[PDB]
């Protein structure tokens, strides 16, 4: 079926094809070429894995189409999801809810995991009698499929009871430590078959074993979502809405030391991950200036970076810079750089999205493919893959041949054709 | 039995039938989906 | 002190947006937020299994 | 539609069973390449393996960019989702950019979902709760094809008190939610005062109990909406909350990636069938260069739906750049990424196919002689120009006895009516008296 | 026909706004006539597209009788 | 506030169907915008596509500009 996951642009990546010492294989898990850039990937995941320095920034540079995002994803996918990845664009730091330091600071601290471990004592039982005298006091008698006891209740006891209109039938636990009833379910009997439900009601099993159990809860949060939880009363509803606002510093300040203190008490553990930024070059040079000290921390993740920037102006500034990034933050950062394709590399990277499509082409469609990937772009190369295998369906064949290729690239043009064709016509298109 | 009805019973019973696995389907949905959080992640991450 | 406005309008559409139960899907299967404080992750994931 | 809008004769690319494009079908005139291009998309868009896939229609104003992505939405039809938006569209004032790309981004994909419903549903003849609290409610339901008892789940007499349900009212009640909607009084009813503040309604014609199987398409976008903000609540936060404004939010990744975990647990159990859809992008040269590099990052996503773009501009300068220029407004990085959909201009036989089909749309009767004159003005100012003159000149043409536009009538409003170019003439003979 | 737009161009105090004014006369109360000014769109509440949605949608009404 | 598409998309569905159904009448009207310089190219590339809707009224502009 056609699940909500679907062939993208890096679905054919699954790691960064590295051995045990970090060499890269020619082509392994969907990578092809791009050796050192791989080798220096695998080093920086190396870093990250280990977890011990902190605020550690990388830069993926090269031409358009050289791999930097590919190499990203293959950077996330090797890393597992238990260690976070939170991957954004430059653009999405301007929000017009918080300002652009506020908006870095939460990605950063969305990039620090904290895995809790609680174990809690809870009683578990179907509810088979409440008695309340007159509500100072009364009994309420609990049984499992192997078990049954009668409890003394008090004030708080009956007034939480009463709450949630807990009845016989109810399968309920209760909390040991604080008294907090919820309820599970509801046993089935014959005079329960309901015509209509209601929306939360459920029928669920009698537990069976003991009535008192232990409860063990294992999770992992991240520390903007610790903080937005104690931002406000009700603050985890904005981890769903993202109305979070600028989060004070002093609950973050809490919140380190909080979290440090359960990582002392063996409550938690702390996984740090990696922050991408793609396209760091829609960065203003407030938002560098920011990255520049927000590094500096003990609490900072390891931040990847990507831009295809020559030596460009600075967003907010009349300058030029290498990247479009400040000489002052290019120093605190490691560049890994991507070469251009050849044409082998460029065949193999379309063999792999051919696979990856399910398409069959001749070797001829594949020459001629590579030959026009060369000429125009790999992207144009492989989005002709999908345009040529509809074509050839088309015609109710099985075999992507050369006439389709050259007919998908009739039909479709790449920049350099169609900027050609506006020239012809320049008088036509608006404001040239 | 002289008032007994063949059709009615089995009637009931194909009422009886149907209200049971609609039982059955309700209790399946409205314990399907699962918190993103859920109640001792929020305890355990609120402080006072 | 004035009396309020008194804003007239058609009754059919106070009932514009209103659906028939025949007519669309349950959309409490979706329904994430709402487990949030009332569903635990004992329930979920060691009790109901 | 009843009324006529500038692409009511669109009904399709016009295309043959081979996929190539005749000369004039489905209300499509010319534009042959393009018309096998988007035929060639939406077998694409039709074969839901492929997503962030990006279209480009590249062309002067009037080519027919606008006409052809709604000819893929006729291609497609109703059940797949097309979400028109304009490149302007993103400058809101309460969410970001990225923000409004997002969402139309999970709008353009579709969820359909497989559901039976059922409602109980008729005047109320007994409501007796029983007693152990309670342990059930048993009610009795009339309509015209006769009685129903049911028994109700307890937390339905909070619902059914709260509705003010009495004997005599007409409800329907839900079986899987136990929503209670008291829909009023029955009209047997009416006569028991001469005057009360009650709306009386028949007695309900069907059975008590009522079946429906139904197929009802969502969005990704309403499941994220739908979250974003909680519903209901009895505590006095959650009623306090009722009275805020509403506001469009930045929703998380977090509860993005939920819902499309639900999706798939729903899509695996066989209810729910996704509908990957199409997001058109007009007028994008309005895009800043932050809303082009976040679409950069989004067609990469492997979530995200087929994105068509048009653009008339030349060699312009990029919105959000001082001095940039592109060739169609759009980075070059962008570029990139699209396969581009040429459309070229059209000769003067073509414009005359066009303004034929477009009075045949509005019902409108030409002479052969009245067609040959507009074709000539559409030849001398633009087709949109022409296209505009059918229904003033029908008017008077009505107005003067006829029921058939002559040349007399097209001079007519031609000398009433001045196109882009004659006003210009005229502005630029007239500068001083003109406001600067 | 929907979406019809007619401009009308010319010198300061050359009866402009007088044919508006004259346009809206003509038609009755029944019909909708929203006037609006070009600095109205510029809000602090909305975005200018949706002030603009909802200048269109002012003018297009809905007759129902009961 | 910044109504969303899904309840104008919604209204515009059930408005239709009151039109076929018989339950009320569409009165197409006049949106004038006086002074329509003032207005900017977001406004006017929006006002491009949003005049190609079924439902948009017409449209009447009114500017002296050279
Ligand atoms: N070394 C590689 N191996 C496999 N696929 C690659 C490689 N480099 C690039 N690609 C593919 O080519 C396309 C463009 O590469 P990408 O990394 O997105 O460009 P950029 O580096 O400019 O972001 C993507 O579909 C990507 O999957
Ligand atoms: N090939 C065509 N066949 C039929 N009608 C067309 C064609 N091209 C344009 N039109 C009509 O002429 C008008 C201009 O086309 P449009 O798609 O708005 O151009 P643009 O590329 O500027 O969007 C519309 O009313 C459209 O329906
Ligand atoms: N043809 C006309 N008939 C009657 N009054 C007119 C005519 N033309 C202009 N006026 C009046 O002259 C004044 C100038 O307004 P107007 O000419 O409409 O300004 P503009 O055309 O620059 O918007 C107004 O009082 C207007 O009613
Ligand atoms: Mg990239
Ligand atoms: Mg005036």
């Amino acid at each position: 079926v056609t699940r909500i996951e679907r062939i993208g642009a890096h679905s054919h990546i699954r790691g960064l094809g590295l051995d045990d010492a970090l060499e890269p294989r020619q082509a392994s898990q969907g990578m092809v070429g791009q050796l050192a850039a791989r080798r220096a990937a695998g080093v920086v995941l190396e870093m990250i894995r280990e977890g011990k320095i902190a605020g550690r920034a990388v830069l993926i540079a090269g031409q358009p189409g050289t791999g930097k995002t590919a190499i990203a994803m293959g950077m996330a996918q090797a890393l597992g999801p238990d260690t976070p990845f939170t991957a954004i664009a430059g653009s999405e730091i301007f929000s017009l809810e918080m300002s652009k330091t506020e908006a870095l600071t939460q990605a950063f601290r969305r990039s620090i995991g904290v895995r809790i471990k609680e174990e809690t004592e809870i009683i578990e039982g179907e509810v088979v009698e409440i008695q309340i005298d007159r509500s100072k006091v009364g009994k309420l008698t609990l049984k499992t499929t192997e078990m049954e006891t009668i409890y003394d209740l008090g004030t708080k006891m009956i007034e939480s009871l009463t709450k949630d209109k807990v009845q016989a039938g109810d399968v309920i636990t209760i909390d040991k430590a604080t008294g907090k009833i919820s309820k599970l379910g509801r046993s089935f009997t014959r005079a329960r078959d309901y015509d209509a439900m209601g929306s939360q009601t459920k029928f669920v099993q009698c537990p069976d074993g003991e009535l008192q159990k232990r409860k063990e809860v294992v999770h992992t949060v991240s520390l903007h979502e610790i903080d937005v939880i104690n931002s406000r009363t009700q603050g985890f509803l904005a981890l769903f809405s993202g109305d979070t606002g600028e989060i004070k510093s002093e609950v973050r300040e809490q919140i380190n030391a909080k979290v440090a203190e359960w990582r002392e008490e063996g409550k938690a553990e702390i996984i740090p991950g990696v922050l991408f930024i793609d396209e760091v070059h829609m960065l203003d040079i407030e938002s560098f200036s920011f990255l520049n000290r927000a590094l500096e921390s003990d609490m900072a993740p390891v931040l990847i970076m990507a831009t295809n920037r020559g030596i460009t102006r600075i967003r907010g500034t009349s300058y030029q810079s290498p990247h479009g990034i400040p000489i002052d933050l290019l120093d605190r950062l490691l560049i890994v750089s991507t070469t251009p394709y050849s044409e082998k590399d460029t065949k193999q990277i379309l063999r792999i999205r051919c696979e990856e499509e399910d398409v069959e082409m001749s070797e001829d469609a594949y020459t001629v493919l590579t030959r026009i990937g060369l000429e125009t772009s790999l992207r144009y190369a492989i989005q002709l893959i999908t345009a040529a295998s509809l074509v050839c369906r088309k015609r109710k064949g099985t075999e992507v041949q050369v006439d389709d290729i050259k007919r998908v690239y009739s039909l479709f043009l790449d920049e350099s054709r169609s900027t050609q064709y506006m020239k012809e016509y320049q008088d036509a298109f608006l404001f040239n | 039995s002289p008032f007994y009805l063949d059709s009615l019973e089995e009637k009931r019973k194909r009422q009886r039938s149907e209200r049971l696995e609609r039982i059955f389907q309700l209790s399946e949905a409205h314990g399907a989906l699962a918190p993103v959080y859920g109640t001792e992640v929020l305890d355990f991450c609120t402080l006072p | 002190i004035t009396p309020g406005i008194c804003f007239s309008t058609a009754s059919l559409v106070l009932r514009a947006t209103d659906v028939h139960p025949l007519q669309r899907i349950d959309m409490g299967r979706f329904d994430l937020i709402g487990l949030e404080g009332r569903v635990s992750r004992y329930e979920a994931d060691t009790f109901l299994p | 539609t009843q009324r006529i809008a500038s692409h009511s004769h669109v009904k399709g690319l016009g295309l043959d069973e081979s996929g190539l494009a005749k000369q004039a079908a489905s209300g499509l005139v010319g534009q042959e390449n393009a018309r096998e291009a988007c035929g060639v998309i939406v077998e694409l868009i039709k074969s839901k393996k492929m997503a962030g896939r990006a279209v480009l229609l590249a062309g002067p104003p009037g080519t027919g960019k606008t006409a052809l992505a709604l000819a893929i939405a006729q291609e497609l039809g109703s059940k797949v989702p097309f979400c028109p938006m304009v490149g302007s569209e993103v400058y809101s004032t309460e969410i970001k950019k990225t923000e409004v790309l997002m969402e139309n981004f999970r709008r353009a994909i579709g969820l359909r979902i497989k559901e039976t419903k059922e409602v109980y549903e008729g005047e109320v003849t007994e409501l007796t709760p029983c007693e152990t609290t309670i342990s059930h409610v048993i009610i009795g339901l009339k309509t015209a094809k006769g009685t129903k008892q049911l028994k109700l789940d307890p937390s339905i007499f909070e619902s059914l008190q709260k509705e003010r349900v009495e004997a005599g009212d007409v409800i329907y009640i839900e079986a899987n939610s136990g929503a209670v909607k008291r829909q009023g009084r029955c009209d047997t009813y009416a006569t028991e005062f001469d005057l009360e503040a009650e709306e009386y309604v028949p007695l309900p014609k069907g059975d008590v109990h009522k079946k429906k199987e139904i197929i009802q398409d969502v969005t990704l976008h309403d499941l994220d909406v739908a979250n974003a903000r909680p519903q209901g609540g009895q505590d006095i936060l959650s009623m306090m909350g009722q009275l805020m404004k509403p506001k469009k939010t930045e929703i998380t990744d977090k509860l993005r990636g939920e819902i499309n975990k639900v999706v798939n647990k729903y899509i695996d159990q066989g209810i729910a069938e996704l509908v990957p859809g199409v997001l058109f992008v007009d007028e994008v040269h309005m895009l800043d260069i932050e809303c082009f590099t976040y679409l950069h990052r989004a067609l990469e996503s492997s979530i995200a739906p087929i994105v068509i773009f048009a653009s008339n501009r030349g060699n312009c300068v990029i919105r959000g750049t001082e001095d940039i220029t592109s060739p169609h407004g759009i980075p070059l990085d962008l570029l990139d990424r699209v396969m581009i959909i040429r459309t070229m201009l059209y000769t003067p036989q073509e414009m005359k196919q066009i303004i034929k089909i477009r009075a045949q749309t509005e019902g409108i009767n030409i002479s052969e002689e009245a067609l040959n004159h507009l074709g000539e003005i559409g030849t001398k100012t633009t087709l949109r120009y022409s296209v505009q003159l059918l229904t003033p000149a029908n008017l008077l043409a009505k107005i003067n006895g006829k029921d058939s536009i002559e040349k007399e009538h097209v001079e007519e409003i031609s000398e009433l009516f001045y196109d882009a170019k004659s006003s210009a003439k005229i502005l630029a003979d007239q500068q001083d008296k003109y406001m600067k």
